[PDB]
């Protein structure tokens, strides 16, 4: 499948899906093209103009070979507060931007818990957070709880 | 560079009020996330309050919610902790703390730490 992406400001590029044909593959290609994370891509099917739903087959939302989607990028970087439960079980808020890395969150927690950053690890909904990836790739929300655990040695 | 200067501590009777202050003396508080912590006698340092960098959220630990108020006077580089209905259990050394925010390089700043003794 070759789809057209039309950025609202006006410019057009083309992506190829050949793997899964999901919203993920599409967004991955747009990342390769214009360097913005999946969570920053607001996509809509043309011509209806409705949103593309994440976690739904593209062919289910009326998208086939040669169709075009409309792309708005929303750097989704307005600060929000999240909860961090630490390894002693106590919770406190932390101000973050979904555009920051997990590594940057670990630096904030390191500074306040007094533990070197490589001596602990973080999880959201049980999924271990990778240092290089932005918080928004994990779907964090106002007052989500990241759990901290020690890499006890 | 930034230093955080704390004032306002001291001795209060149970049921009284205190306004702690945290002056931003190096640069302004712009773009910094600011928290108060306290350390009760022979206890872990515990989190108390939080005002975010845009000054538009506040968060409190359960032990102080309803009694304590965090706020900022932005024109004057000030973050306050308003403590009312103080109990003897609020006796602790109080610290204010500031964090930068992505995409700024992460740094932590800490006030010196002031004593609050609540007496009955």
């Amino acid at each position: 499948w070759d789809l057209t992406v039309k950025m609202l400001a006006g410019n057009e590029f083309q992506v190829s899906l050949s793997s899964s044909m999901s919203v993920s593959e599409l967004k991955a290609q747009i990342t390769q093209k214009i360097g913005v994370h999946a969570f920053q891509q607001r996509l809509a099917v043309h011509p209806s103009g409705v949103a593309l739903q994440d976690r739904v087959p593209l062919a289910s939302q009326g998208l086939g070979p040669g169709s075009t989607v409309l792309l708005v990028v929303d750097k989704s970087d307005e600060p929000l507060s999240i909860l961090v439960r630490n390894n002693k079980g106590r919770s406190s808020t932390y101000e973050v931007r979904l555009t920051q890395t997990v590594a940057h969150l670990k630096q904030q927690v390191s500074g306040l818990e007094g533990v070197q950053d490589d001596l602990f690890w973080l999880t959201f909904e049980g999924k271990p957070l990778e240092d290089q990836l932005p918080l928004g790739e994990y779907g964090l929300k106002p007052l989500s709880t990241v759990f901290m655990n020690l890499r006890l040695r | 560079q930034l230093q955080l200067v704390e004032t306002g501590g001291g001795l209060v009777q149970a049921g009284g009020s205190l306004r702690l202050s945290c002056a931003a003396s190096g640069r302004t508080f712009a773009g910094l996330s600011v928290k108060w912590f306290r350390q009760p006698p022979g206890a872990e340092r515990e989190w108390v309050a939080h005002i975010t960098s845009t000054g538009s959220s506040t968060h409190y630990a359960d032990s102080v919610k309803g009694r304590f108020t965090i706020s900022r006077d932005y024109d004057r580089n000030m973050v306050y902790l308003q403590m009312s209905s103080l109990k003897p259990e609020d006796t602790a050394v109080y610290y204010c703390h500031a964090s930068t925010l992505w995409p700024e390089k992460h740094q932590d700043y800490w006030g010196q730490g002031i004593q609050v003794t609540v007496s009955s």
